[PDB]
RNA sequence: UUCCAUGUGAACAGCAGUUGAACAUGGGUCAGUCGGUCCUGAGAGAUGGGCGAGCGCCGUUCCGAAGGGACGGGCGAUGGCC
RNA sequence: CCAGUGCGGUAACGCGACCGAUCCCGGAGAAGCCGGCGGGAGCCCCGGGGAGAGUUCUCUUUUCUUUGUGAAGGGCAGGGCGCCCUGGAAUGGGUUCGCCCCGAGAGAGGGGCCCGUGCCUUGGAAAGCGUCGCGGUUCCGGCGGCGUCCGGUGAGCUCUCGCUGGCCCUUGAAAAUCCGGGGGAGAGGGUGUAAAUCUCGCGCCGGGCCGUACCCAUAUCCGCAGCAGGUCUCCAAGGUGAACAGCCUCUGGCAUGUUGGAACAAUGUAGGUAAGGGAAGUCGGCAAGCCGGAUCCGUAACUUCGGGAUAAGGAUUGGCUCUAAGGGCUGGCAGCCGACUUAGAACUGGUGCGGACCAGGGGAAUCCGACUGUUUAAUUAAAACAAAGCAUCGCGAAGGCCCGCGGCG
């Protein structure tokens, strides 16, 4: 069985120094010196644990070289929070300021009352 | 089956810490690993996060409580006495 | 002799606090027009665990009233706080649990926490773990306050500086005996280097003024003088009585 | 003469107390056994729920 | 490396300014035309042979071509 | 050590070029006194310092 | 420099050697992609300041006019089919 | 004339681009330890095909070696979702090895996204490797034929991905760096040979400085030395076996550790064996010895009810020939495959059978210390120290304790 080493001067088992095997065009066992996992993006939302869909989930400074579309979905508030709180902003942004209109008129009615 | 008589939670700690000690620990290590229900869903998912941060895992909703119970009896006291001096001043 | 143990902790050697994973200080906010003369409302962002600490912080978010900003802040979570809760703070905030409004407002028996001592700063009594400070009687001309700590030894204050409405999150904790020498070790490591005591008759007369002798004894009496000087001041420093207090 | 020898062990020698050194627990577990059972079973069942064979009340 | 499907734009490829040489590598089965281009290597893949000696006509003719083996 | 910095490894390129012996053309000259390198090292022996 | 080759056998290799990590001549380490370099960590350290007979020391945001940057616009010149 | 800062899907979200500044918000950078299970490879295993070797006194369709595809794209299996749509569930269902999920929407249909390190493909057969054979008598990345194939398994070992739970009076790093969004200050052209602007596809130019040999340890390091000492890591095959135990072996490595020869005396040093008695030896069972694995039974006092406990005490164990039970896949039945086990029975040997290795002596009591931990590196590992527990004492900050020659330290 091929044992096999090291193809940096790193010799420890860090995080960074982790590795696969392949199997080289010439029948060969050899280390590939592997990207960390990167992760994909979490909401603004400080409540929903799942990471957003539709954005790539890559080591961060790969997203220089990535296109608009790869790093955004195609929603306001889109790539950087997640659609059901979007849509419960929404809701809330709606509804606030309905009873913001509420309240202005109840106490035009009371001062029109006095 | 029931596997013990008297140890519950604390039959981990075996032989040791002596009687009483482990017999004041069991209420207090019962109590911190129970879940409780949730008052802002209703699902019974508050577990304790850490030292006095209970969180629910279903709400995602985080309340900070006791070191062993989600609410002590000196808060639930506290908290009534400040709604009725809230009354009070408001009349 | 040598330097003793308690001598040596006020270099600030090893004897420093153990403070890099710790979230930060926790105080209340700065003292500004919004809540000397309304209230500005913050939402609760969440309940953090400071290390070394028994109690719980609440990160607290705050809308910057002079430029388009939004400051975040650490308080001493009061029990019952949660996520998602408006805190209104201010000196016409009104009394509830979390909001943190001034002393000579609430009206008497009220319970508050993270006190602030002299008016302004932002926080200093009655905010370790489960632990507050009541407001006995008022004074409205000279504008001062008793308020009765929680040593059970009670302040006059000066009646314009804030305070947290509640008992502090994280309370009941000491009621639970610690097992073991690991759970004592995982505290004290978290909080700075105090944790294994050598007690002094065990200790050699060189660096302590109990050591040496045939028996583990004392020798000279325990209860000792403030004028004594360091290196000497050792024991039972002043005892007034000293005893198992029987009685009150 | 590997190979020669576990041939008789598929045919049941060699696998006697005498020469057998773990526990039980070591060399077949009773966690294996248990959950090899179950996806024996829990297989079964959802088959004949599947195949209208018996119905959900019967199935649970 | 990339593949093209169409012959259409492999002519388009071959026919590029930074295209040095093609180069045609004839196995069984198979045939495979390859352009090296200044960034990849393009390989147009026909099975047809008749179709593959019309395009090996079809080059343009100022472009060095190899045939392999 | 394979991870040199320049000037350590400036100095041992001086201390492996001085570690040579006497040209024999010398021991010829008019008013000579020297009959060898004195001087030398063996890096088993002597460890240069650094 | 012990690496590698050619040679030697005085000294060394606690015996011996035709051998050697010994001696004498010669060669030998090639990078955008592998590291350093960059970043902060526990920490170290000038400036303001304070102390100190004094070399200097404490201090690290505290008793500092602590930025040399920029969208745009106006001004005056330059080089280019102004 | 007027419009023209793109388009599609109910939605998750998609399409190859798809203007935008000071300002603000967020994400990645950026997280502990442990348990359990699943996916993927690397290796191992089994059944066949080739090619070459090994045995052949007899047997052996035998035994050994080898039997390949990189980075980066394109597609697809494969995992995962705390994503979307229809609809409304009790006779409660769904589901895991354990959990766990649901009227805050479960099952059931149909979609969406992420990772896709695996397969096919481009690279890629040209090259590599194995065989047979020609050339250059040389100086050859020389030239040729052939081949590099088809299946199965697994609580297997290592790595990695993912889900899920447990522990904490322990919550397990920062910053450079990069990106998305909210905003809408502005800029673009007047219908064209359009313009501002483009994070799409190509094309052009460049990436300086320093390190790179070798040893890495019973001979390249430090111990004055080629010193039995010490010195941080990575890879890790077959058998027996629970095993990374011990023992034997294959790839690899070495020459017995600063010498050889000849004898086999005393004293040793290190292994062993001993009749009969069994601690009578000696301060003392010191040293040795007994026991020892597994399966089936059986297990007392005492006790903090957790233990004690492998308590103690028995029996069984080999080889061989069998029987029975424990699964998938496809179309209560039939067919076809693939695993290790467990229980029992017979026969059988000069009663030998955990046959080597591995591998607890047992009990009744006293004293001390609760325990786990630490301790005098080089005469003391203990009853000492520490510990949790218990009790005191000081201190509400211009403060308690302490440092400092000094200071709004
Ligand atoms: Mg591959
Ligand atoms: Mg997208
Ligand atoms: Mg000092
Ligand atoms: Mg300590
Ligand atoms: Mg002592
Ligand atoms: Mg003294
Ligand atoms: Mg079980
Ligand atoms: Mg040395
Ligand atoms: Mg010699
Ligand atoms: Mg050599
Ligand atoms: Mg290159
Ligand atoms: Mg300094
Ligand atoms: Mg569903
Ligand atoms: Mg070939
Ligand atoms: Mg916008
Ligand atoms: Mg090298
Ligand atoms: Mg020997
Ligand atoms: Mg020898
Ligand atoms: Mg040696
Ligand atoms: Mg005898
Ligand atoms: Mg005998
Ligand atoms: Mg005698
Ligand atoms: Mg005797
Ligand atoms: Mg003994
Ligand atoms: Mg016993
Ligand atoms: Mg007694
Ligand atoms: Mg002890
Ligand atoms: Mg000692
Ligand atoms: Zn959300
Ligand atoms: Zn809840």
């Amino acid at each position: 069985v091929q044992r096999l080493t090291y193809r940096r001067r790193l010799s420890y088992n860090t995080a960074s120094n982790k590795t696969r095997l392949s199997r080289t065009p010439g029948n060969r066992i050899v280390y590939l010196y592997t990207k960390k996992v990167g992760k994909a993006p979490k909401s603004a939302c400080g409540v929903c644990p799942g990471r957003l869909r539709g954005v790539r989930a890559v080591r961060p400074k790969v997203l220089m070289r990535l296109s608009k579309t790869k790093k955004h979905v195609s929603r306001a508030y889109g790539g950087s929070m997640c659609a059901k709180c979007v849509r419960d902003r929404i809701k809330r942004a709606f509804l606030i300021e309905e009873q913001k209109i509420v309240v202005k008129v109840l106490k035009a009615q009371a001062q029109s009352q006095k | 089956a029931k596997r013990t008589k008297k140890v519950g939670i604390v039959g981990k700690y075996g032989t040791r810490y002596g009687a009483s000690l482990r017999k004041m620990v069991k209420k207090i290590e019962i109590s911190q690993h129970a879940k409780y229900t949730c008052s802002f869903c209703g699902k019974t998912k508050m577990k304790r996060r850490a030292v006095g941060i209970w969180h629910c895992g279903s709400c995602m909703k985080t309340v900070a409580g006791g070191a062993w119970t989600y609410n002590t009896t000196s808060a639930v006291t506290v908290k009534s006495a400040i709604r009725r001096l809230k009354e009070l001043k408001d009349q | 002799g040598r330097v003793i143990r308690g001598q040596r902790k006020g270099a600030g050697s090893v004897f420093r606090a153990h403070v890099k994973h710790r979230k930060g200080a926790a105080r209340l906010r700065a003292v500004d027009f919004a809540e000397r003369h309304g209230y500005i409302k913050g939402i609760v962002k969440d309940i953090i665990h400071d290390p070394g600490r028994g109690a719980p912080l609440a990160k607290v978010v705050f809308r910057d009233p002079y430029r388009f900003k939004k400051r975040t802040e650490l308080f001493i979570a009061a029990e019952g706080i949660h996520t998602g809760q408006f805190v209104y703070c201010g000196k016409k905030a009104q009394l509830n649990i979390g909001n943190v409004l001034p002393v000579g407002t609430m009206p008497e028996g009220t319970i508050v926490c993270c006190l602030e001592e002299k008016p302004g700063d932002r926080g200093k009594l009655a905010r370790a773990s489960g632990n507050y400070a009541t407001v006995i009687s008022h004074n409205p001309e000279t504008k001062k306050t008793r308020v009765k700590l929680p040593s059970g030894s009670k302040k006059v204050i000066s009646s314009a500086n804030r305070a947290v409405v509640g008992v502090v999150a994280g309370g009941g904790r000491i009621d639970k005996p610690i097992l073991k020498a690991g759970r004592a070790y995982h505290k004290y490591k978290a909080k700075r280097n105090c944790w294994p005591r050598v007690r002094g008759v065990a200790m050699n007369p060189v660096e302590h003024p109990f050591g040496g002798g045939n028996h583990q004894h004392i020798g000279k009496p325990s209860t000792i003088r403030r004028d004594a000087p360091a290196g000497r001041k050792v024991g039972l420093i002043a005892a007034r009585r000293t005893g198992r207090l029987r009685g009150t | 003469r590997c190979r020669k020898n576990t041939l008789a062990r598929r045919k049941g020698r060699h696998m006697g107390i005498g020469k057998r050194k773990g526990t039980a627990n070591a060399r077949m577990p009773e966690k294996v056994t248990w959950m090899r059972r179950m996806r024996i079973l829990r297989r079964l069942l959802r088959r004949y729920r599947e195949s209208k064979k018996i119905d959900r009340h019967m199935y649970h | 490396p990339r593949k093209i499907e169409e012959i259409k734009d492999f002519l388009l490829t071959a026919r590029r300014k930074d295209a040095k040489s093609v180069k045609i590598k004839k196995n069984k089965d198979n045939v495979k035309f390859k352009v090296r281009c200044s960034r990849y290597l393009y390989t147009l893949v026909i099975t047809d042979k008749e179709k593959a000696e019309k395009l090996k006509q079809s080059l343009p003719p100022g472009l060095a071509v190899k045939e392999l083996k | 050590s394979s991870h040199k910095t320049f000037r350590i490894k400036r100095f041992l390129a001086k201390k492996q070029k001085q570690n040579r012996p006497i040209p024999q053309w010398i021991w010829m000259k008019t008013g000579n006194k020297i009959r060898y390198n004195s001087k030398r090292r063996h890096w088993r022996r002597t460890k240069l310092g650094l």
